[PDB]
């Protein structure tokens, strides 16, 4: 289970776009 | 007095599968 999560797991106003990733971090791994 | 983000990193976690 520690192997699946590690594979899961791979100026600021020019990156809030980032945060979006963050969301579909979130997004892409609680589904 | 940002589309093609979205579907790039839909496939980098298809990538992770």
């Amino acid at each position: 289970e520690a192997n699946d999560n590690v594979k899961f797991l791979k100026l600021v106003d020019l990156f809030k776009p980032i945060m979006h990733t963050l969301m579909l971090i979130w997004k892409h791994s609680k589904s | 007095k940002t589309e093609e983000q979205l579907k790039a990193l839909e496939d980098e976690f298809f990538k992770t599968t």
